[PDB]
C-alpha cells in the first residue's frame, strides 16, 4: 500500500465466499492443455518492438507473418521507441482493454541543456515524484486541458555528461516526453528526452517470455517447417497472462456456463473474489482452473459481491471463452 | 544510447557493466523488415544451437 | 491579488519559473507588487501539492524578475 511502487506488484487479498464449490475436470481449456492451434487462438506476444516501425506497423507485419486475421496492441510505443508491446492474438485481440489503462516503466536518457550538479538533479527529480500535473500534448484529445498523473516512482540510473539515464514507473497516459521537458524547466536549464524503452506494460515485462520479431518469424518457421512446437508454443503467452494485474472473481462451473452464455456475472456465481474491488473497476472473470472467461466492470464493491445474496456483481463487457467450453445455460 | 547487461540485466551508458564486468549491449533489438533478407541464413546457425 | 510568486530563474527556453502552493490557469495575467504585469501563464507542473508556473515573459527584457515575487490578478 503505497504509490512507490507499479501496482501490478500489490498483492490482494483473496476473500472466500463458497467454501465448497468445486470445478468438473472435463470441462474447460486450461492453458496447459490447449492445442498449439487453440493457444494461438486466445494468445497474446511479448514483443519486444524495435525502434523504427509505428505500433500498428508492428501489429501489421505480425498478422501478415502469422497468417492471423484479428491481433492489437496493448499501449502505443512511438516509433523511436523500443520495448514491450503486448500484442493480442485472434480471439484473444481484445484482451488488450485490459492493459491500455495499465501502469508503464520505462527506461529514459535525458539531456540537458547545461551543466547541473548532480545533487539538484536528483533532488528536483525526486519532486516529480507522485501526483503531478501534467498537460496532454499537441497530438492528443481536443480538449488540452491539464490533469493529473501517478509518477509510482523515479530512479536516476547514471550521469554522464549532460545526459541522464532513469527509470519511471507511470500510470497510463502520463507522457515521459513531457516529464522530461518540465524536469528541464524546473532545472532552468532546459533538456528534451534522447532516447526511450519500455520496461514493463502491465503484467508484462522483461523476462524469458519477451521476444523480439526475429525469433518469433523463426520460431514459427521451425513449427511451420519442421514441425517443432515448443519453441512458437513459448513466444506466445495465454491471454490469462494478459489479466495478471487485475482483480479476479472466480465464479462456479454453472455461472461460467452462463456467462459464456450471454449472461452477466450473478453474485450468487461467486466462489472468491480479490479484495478492494470498487463499483466501475475493471475484473477479470475467472474460472475456478484459472480460465480467462471475460473483463467486465464491477458493479458493486468486493465487500458487497462477498456478503450479498444476489444481483449482479459484474457486467460483462466481452466474452472470451468459447460457449462449448463448460456447456449449457 | 541505452545499454544493459545480458546478466543480472542491469541498465547503463557504459559499455561494462558497473555490476558485474560483463560487457554490455544496446538494448534495442535489431531493426526489422518484413522482407527479412538473411533470415534463411539466420535460421540455418539457429537450427543447429537448437538442434532442430 | 493571488500571491505564490517568486521567480526561481528565467529558464533558458524562455519562461519565468515560479514554485507555488496552488495551482492557478493557463493564460492567467502575471503581474509584480506595482501591478506592472510581466507576462501570462503558459504551463503549469510538477507534484500537484507544490507545482511550477511557467510564465510567459512579455516584456522587453525579463530576467529581471528573478527572486521578485509575482502574483496573478
Ligand atoms: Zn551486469
Amino acid at each position: 500500500e503505497v504509490r512507490r511502487i507499479l501496482p501490478a506488484d500489490i498483492k490482494r487479498e483473496v476473500l472466500i465466499k463458497d467454501e465448497n464449490a468445486e470445478t468438473n475436470p472435463d470441462w474447460g481449456f486450461p492453458p496447459e492443455k490447449r492445442p498449439i492451434e487453440m493457444h494461438i487462438q486466445f494468445g497474446v506476444i511479448n514483443l519486444d518492438k524495435p525502434p523504427g516501425p509505428t505500433s500498428h506497423e508492428v501489429v501489421a507485419w505480425i498478422k501478415k507473418i502469422l497468417n492471423l486475421e484479428k491481433a492489437g496492441h496493448g499501449g502505443t510505443l512511438d516509433p523511436k521507441v523500443s520495448g514491450v508491446l503486448p500484442v493480442a492474438l485472434e480471439k484473444a485481440t481484445r484482451v488488450v482493454q485490459a492493459l491500455l489503462p495499465a501502469g508503464k516503466e520505462y527506461v529514459a536518457l535525458m539531456h540537458l541543456h547545461g551543466d547541473v550538479p548532480e545533487d539538484k538533479i536528483i533532488q528536483v527529480m525526486k519532486e516529480f515524484e507522485g501526483e503531478i500535473i501534467q498537460r496532454p500534448p499537441l497530438r492528443s484529445a481536443v480538449k488540452r486541458r491539464l490533469r493529473t498523473r501517478k509518477v509510482y516512482y523515479i530512479e536516476v540510473l547514471e550521469i554522464e555528461g549532460r545526459d541522464v539515464l532513469f527509470r519511471v514507473g507511470v500510470e497510463a497516459g502520463t507522457y515521459i516526453r513531457s516529464l522530461i521537458h518540465h524536469i528541464g524547466l524546473a532545472l532552468g536549464v532546459g533538456a528534451h528526452m534522447s532516447e526511450l524503452r519500455r520496461t514493463r506494460s502491465g503484467p508484462f515485462k522483461e523476462d524469458e517470455t519477451l521476444i523480439t520479431l526475429h525469433d518469433l518469424v523463426d520460431y514459427y518457421y521451425f513449427w511451420k517447417e519442421d514441425g517443432i512446437e515448443e519453441y512458437f508454443r513459448k513466444a506466445i503467452q495465454p491471454m490469462e497472462k494478459a489479466v495478471e494485474h487485475l482483480p479476479k472473481v472466480w465464479i462456479k462451473d454453472s455461472a461460467v456456463a452462463a456467462v459464456t452464455h450471454g449472461a452477466d456475472l450473478a453474485v450468487p456465481g461467486i466462489a472468491k473474489l480479490h479484495a478492494g474491488i470498487k463499483r466501475g473497476d475493471l475484473v477479470a472473470i475467472m474460472t475456478l482452473k484459472d480460465e480467462l472467461v471475460a473483463l467486465g466492470k464491477a458493479m458493486m464493491t468486493s465487500q458487497e459481491m462477498l456478503e450479498k445474496t444476489k444481483g449482479i456483481a459484474v457486467d460483462v463487457e466481452k466474452v472470451f471463452m468459447p460457449r462449448d467450453w463448460y456447456p449449457k445455460l | 544510447r541505452i545499454r544493459k547487461c545480458p546478466k543480472c540485466g542491469r541498465y547503463t551508458l557504459k559499455e561494462v557493466c558497473p555490476v558485474c564486468g560483463e560487457k554490455t549491449k544496446v538494448a534495442h533489438p535489431p531493426r526489422f523488415s518484413p522482407e527479412d533478407p538473411y533470415g534463411e541464413y539466420r535460421r540455418r546457425w539457429k537450427r543447429e544451437v537448437l538442434g532442430i | 491579488m493571488k500571491r505564490l510568486g517568486k521567480v526561481l530563474h528565467y529558464a533558458k527556453q524562455g519562461f519565468l519559473i515560479v514554485r507555488t502552493n496552488w495551482v492557478p490557469s493557463l493564460n492567467d495575467r502575471v503581474v509584480d507588487k506595482r501591478l506592472q504585469f510581466v507576462g501570462i501563464v503558459k504551463d503549469v507542473f510538477g507534484p500537484v501539492k507544490m507545482p511550477y508556473v511557467a510564465i510567459k515573459p512579455k516584456v522587453s527584457n525579463p530576467e529581471i524578475y528573478v527572486g521578485e515575487v509575482l502574483y496573478v490578478d
